[PDB]
RNA sequence: GUGAAAUGCGCAGAUACCGGGAGGAACGCCGAUGGCGAAGGCAGCCACCUGGUCCACCCGUGACGCUGAGGCGCGAAAGCGUG
RNA sequence: AGCCUACGGGCAGGCGCCGAGGGUAGGGCCCGUGACUGGGGCGAAGUCGUAACAAGGUAGCUGUACCGGAAGGUGCGGCUGGA
RNA sequence: CGCGGGGUGGAGCAGCCUGGUAGCUCGUCGGGCUCAUAACCCGAAGGUCGUCGGUUCAAAUCCGGCCCCCGCAACCA
RNA sequence: AAUGUAG
RNA sequence: GUGGUUCGUGGAGCCAUGGGGGAAUCUGGGCGGACCACCGCCUAAGGCUAAGUACUCCGGGUGACCGAUAGCGCACCAGUA
RNA sequence: CGAGCUAGCCCUGGCCAGGGUGAAGCUGGGGUGAGACCCAGUGGAGGCCCGAACCGGUGGGGGAUGCAAACCCCUCGGAUG
RNA sequence: CGAAUGCCGGCAUGAGUAACGAUAAAGAGGGUGAGAAUCCCUCUCGCCGUAAGCCCAAGGGUUCCUACGCAAUGGUCGUCAGCGUAGGGUUAGGCGGGACCUAAGGUGAAGCCGAAAGGCGUAGCCGAAGGGCAGCCGGUUAAUAUUCCGGCCCUUCCCGCAGGUGCGAUGGGGGGACGCUCUAGGCUAGGGGGACCGGAGCCAUGGACGAGCCCGGCCAGAAGCGCAGGGUGGGAGGUAGGCAAAUCCGCCUCCCAACAAGCUCUGCGUGGUGGGGAAGCCCGCAACCCCCCGAAGCCAGGGAGCCAAGAAAAGCCUCUAAGCACAACCUGCGGGAACCCGUACCGCAAACCGACACAGGUGGGCGGGUGCAAGAGCACUCAGGCGCGCGGGAGAACCCUCGCCAAGGAACUCUGCAAGUUGGCCCCGUAACUUCGGGAGAAGGGGUGCUCCCUGGGGUGAUGAGCCCCGGGGAGCCGCAGUGAACAGGCUCUGGCGACUGUUUACCAAAAACACAGCUCUCUGCGAACUCGUAAGAGGAGGUAUAGGGAGCGACGCUUGCCCGGUGCCGGAAGGUCAAGGGGAGGGGUGCAAGCCCCGAACCGAAGCCCCGGUGAACGGCGGCCGUAACUAUAACGGUCCUAAGGUAGCGAAAUUCCUUGUCGGGUAAGUUCCGACCUGCACGAAAAGCGUAACGACCGGAGCGCUGUCUCGGCGAGGGACCCGGUGAAAUUGAACUGGCCGUGAAGAUGCGGCCUACCCGUGGCAGGACGAAAAGACCCCGUGGAGCUUUACUGCAGC
RNA sequence: UCGAUGUCGGCUCGUCGCAUCCUGGGGCUGAAGAAGGUCCCAAGGGUUGGGCUGUUCGCCCAUUAAAGCGGCACGCGAGCU
């Protein structure tokens, strides 16, 4: 049966972007955080 | 003349569809003014703020003409009598001398083949739009305008009409449809006649869907929700409100009048 | 308003009077112990469509008539359905 | 396969069609009867009113409609078998 | 059982929170009106205030006790 | 401004 | 009508101001805790000004600080798997 | 931070084996003063019927540290809206 | 540190136990290698075949090919692998996306709004699975191919040439361009037959040298031809319009032309050419034609009907503007130029989502053949692909899934739960009731195979011959049985509820719940009311009273009484009260005073509320005690007290009745249920509708008939487990254990105290009485000045008005 | 016993008590016989099939020698419902 997960794409990265993150105030902030964080990942990566 | 059918199916005895005489000879609707695509949508920024308003066929939208004023003293033939999904009223397709095409609420009595003219000059004959000055009072007349130059806002629901009942300097008491007695600018047109497809009121929709199909989604009772849905929400089986009926808002829905009080269209209206 | 009353309306300005407007119903006098219609029934004025009837002229058809089970239509008022 | 034979045939026997009726199922008409129920008829001296007959004390009857403990009332129209 | 209300002439009800006067309608009796009976008129009669105590100078009334009549409550399991 | 037992 | 001050409408000044009304130029004007009168303090409605003060990404010095279940989450290729 | 589950709406696409029933309208005849109507023949309507795909989830059994954090079997509902 | 259902770690117990993940199924002979049930090859056996086969999207991201490997992963094994190591592999002007278009929506010049962050928004820009658009068939690799190669064929730019023309847009116009259902005639895909053509071979086992058997009889293809379609009037004059700029569109006016031809555009066929090409022996002979059926695909923008009335923009045509006409377009023809990104492999799955090589979920297309009326259904089967990554034995109990059963037939049970019966098609034949469509598959019945004879239509041809397609009548044959297997309704009578098809508690409720067509009330006159929002803004609605918001009832039929005192809502230019404010009689504090500062009564002061009235499909309500008839009973009738007014019609022991299994009747041998009645209705009743109602229902009740392993009452059988062997090997739970019975005792329910009795040590297959057995710091209950959801005439506030 | 002692009835399986419903003894009798009544001794064995209700129980049908009453956590859900 329909899990919650169903990778698409399109939207991971419309909604979970680079760009998706800047637009915002609230995005910039996570964006802002994870770097100070030090993560080795601002965003979630995703290609073909 | 409501065509009722015969009861192959349930609901299918109930239901009864308009005659389409209206109409006829012209159904594809005029390619040049008549469409821009229209927009479905049941609310504004986000958020619903019409309930239960929702899916139903999808429609072209015909670009009616509200304002004859512009073509004073140019005749038209009324060239066609043609379906309109957007209103009630049926339209008329008429072709100006001038060229130029538009369509108009097609008043009642209106026949293919009929020229038909606006201004101070036209005659009082159905169809023909005029000043309210200019228009002897008696005569019923629809697609009136409320102030000069604005547009035809009264009367264009199928069958619907006004009557001019008097004059008074620059404006003109009318009778509106709902029994309301305004004054309104000697300026503002006016056609001559009253609307027509005036069985609109007695389709029998005749089941649920249709009511659909028109794009009425199903809308549930207040006490058939709970307490935070709603004010007569609540109650162990089945109630009785428990004072006064109310919206979903909470403010009163039974008898409560809501225009307001200081507005400037007072001393216009008397009824 | 009645038999006399009372309910009721009215100093928040009614009734009585005047002017301006809205709306619906019914048509005074003429009008009669009158007329028309098979009946039920039909009444202000105008125009249009249309039925029956009467008189006169002795012209035409030449018994082509009377009635009518059943059928078919009309049928006051009240009442019913939709608006 | 039988029995007869005047070898052709005959008889017995066997098969079929129909068939009294029996069976299964579904209908139609009539008769009897039923907790209860609706009025109808009748029954020397029961309760409540008084509708009708005298302008019967609201002329009365009438078709309908609504209402009412009951006669009955009231609306709409009609009749005179009232004036 | 658990709460609350009632008991007054023959019937239906006042009077009781605010002790000292038992009032009202119907009915009953006697007399009118009628040929007579209702209807109507005149004038009367009739109550131990369910009941035994307590308080008070004085109890239908305030305070308890028994006797009747009616009303609610009896839930979580 | 009601109603008047049977024969 | 509110805010700030220790001040919570208090006898409630002072400082600031959303609204209304609305001056004067030293006889000008604010203040000294309602308000009057003396006595005194100061010159609003323009602006700039180091230093002495805070903090520790970073460099260094110390420790009656830890010593790999401690010390930073991470002594180790960890903000990883 | 989430509508890559779920709920609604919007834009644009795709899907519904094959059976059955046979509305209206036509045509024809009959009918009448004209009509209404009745008859065949044609026609092909419907939140129409049976029933795959597809959608579902009625009843029973099974599973119950499962094949599964809702599954399997038989049975059952819708199936041009 | 010994306890915190403690925290991290390690190691026990259950335990060699349960399990090893679909009951589609295996067997043998050969290879290989240290080692083989598990790898390779062969042959037999079984399973899938609208697939479990083939191809595409998404997702995944090297899983692809080859050579080495076998520690780990693989539920066993492993020599194998999607595992480890290495090396190889993805080729495009035409496929798909981008240097084209717009949709919802996003963004956003101007413009607007917001304390900041930010919110809106016109043009424009972004945005696709929608529009537009140029490639087919073969051959090659170990692994790519419409991409490489071969053959044939196209498109766009730039340049030159020739010939044509008033050329020329970011502008105007046309077009692009559209729904659902039903369908015509042509094709094609695809399929069947052929006695015809081409083929290795074959005659077994009694017969057959046969019109035998087996295999195969194609595909792509420009121009031009055909054959079907689709689109289209052609003039000449006026010209108020297309934000006049037009020779174009639009609109008048009139010669011709016409259910045509022509001009034009697709499909299909044919076509120069190119390619393919079986069954067969150790890997190898070169037909290609005739008939039939035939699309849901093509011609396509085809036709007919119907209402709910069915995208946009570019490309493309055409019109004119500045301009420019030594430009510039248009049409040929030649030569040049032609980027970026993807292209392996999986892809209903062991490579995607489900922590797993998980019995679950996943959109599009192809999906052969025969038979059963049809079909994508059902049985077998082609191509192709699989036997589901632990086996080998046994032949208990018991469980699962299945088959059968004497006699009886619901006696089972809360309940026919479950299982049976019934089942397709053809033909007879079907009741009450009905809204009249229906109730109808009502019920009930008969037939069904095969051989031979005779016969009627239809399609294709051609009117004839075959090849299909529907039939009609007769004789006859075999079984227990002809829808011989598989798919495949049990029916009836009568209640309650809901009119109806529908919707819902994802994952315990599908219903009498919600929805619903329809009925009523109410608001709203348009910058509508109402909703979202601080605003700007937007929905409502590009609608306008026959329309929009709110509320209730919920097809239809027949109906919907009385009470406006209380509460709401509506109306009441008077009155009463009423805040800030106005007004200042009078009073006070200070100054020597001019003054400056306080209070402060009359009275003028909204809304709201008081007051007067209306209002029931507005919130709501709709009585008590006595007495009375010529038998008794009861009370048509009377008295009285209270209320705002005292329940009408119609229903009534009901989904509502406590007493209750009320009482009568029906039904049965027997009926606390059921059905029909009667009422003293504890406690029905009219739009939170009243009473009915055809039809509908996976809704709840009550009867029959049929039939049955439900039962009397159980028996036997099949398979998968359970048991034995070999391979791998968990779990909760667990203070420690050397863990018997009874009577007592004990915190009052003892293996563990007392007395007595009983008992050699240790396993295995079974059962579930006990260990107050396990799991979860009880849902019930109470407690806490614990929380949270909901309510209101609780309080106090706020938004709004 | 609330860091859980599943909580009616049904089925299945029983086992116990006697205050005995049958069956075996027996004494009184208002015991003629037959059949009762009543008490005494005695559970060894028995103690039915249905309709109605979830029912326990009860009433009813047809039988019967009889159609007993109790306990076992209102015995028995790691046995089922």
């Amino acid at each position: 049966m329909k899990r919650t997960w169903q990778p698409n794409r399109r939207k991971r990265a419309k909604t979970h972007g680079f760009r998706a993150r800047m637009r915002t105030p609230g995005g910039r902030k996570v964006l802002k955080r994870r770097r100070q964080k030090g993560r080795w990942r601002l965003t979630p990566a995703v290609r073909k | 003349a409501v065509k009722k059918f015969k009861p192959y199916t349930p609901s299918r005895r109930f239901m009864t569809v308009a005659d389409f005489s209206e109409i006829t000879k012209t159904e594809p609707e005029k390619s040049l003014v008549k469409p821009l695509k229209k927009t479905g949508g049941r609310n504004n920024q986000g958020r619903i703020t019409v309930r239960f308003r929702g899916g139903g066929h999808k429609r072209l939208y015909r670009i009616i003409d509200f304002k004859r004023w512009d073509k004073v003293g140019i005749p038209a033939k009324v060239a066609a009598i043609e379906y309109d999904p957007n209103r009630s009223a049926r339209i008329a397709l008429l072709h100006y001398v001038d060229g130029e095409k538009r369509y108009i609420i097609a008043p009642d009595g209106l026949q293919v083949g009929q020229q038909v003219v606006a201004g101070p000059d036209a005659p009082i004959q159905v169809g023909n739009a005029l000043p309210l000055r200019f228009i002897p009072v008696g005569t019923v007349v629809h697609a009136v305008e409320l102030e000069p130059k604005k547009g035809a806002k009264l009367a264009r629901a199928a069958g619907t009409s006004a009557q001019i009942q008097g004059r008074e300097g620059d404006y003109v008491i009318l009778r509106l449809p709902s029994g309301e007695l305004r004054k309104v600018h000697g300026e503002c047109y006016a056609t001559v006649g009253a609307v027509g497809n005036a069985d609109h009121k007695n389709i029998v929709l005749g089941k649920a869907g249709r009511s659909r199909w028109l794009g009425r989604r199903p809308h549930v009772r207040g006490a058939a929700m709970n307490p935070v849905d709603h004010p007569h929400g609540g109650g162990e089986g089945r109630a009785p409100r428990g004072r006064p009926p109310a919206s979903p808002w909470g403010w009163q829905t039974k008898g409560l009048k809501t225009r307001k009080r200081r507005k400037p269209s007072s001393r216009f209206i008397i009824a």
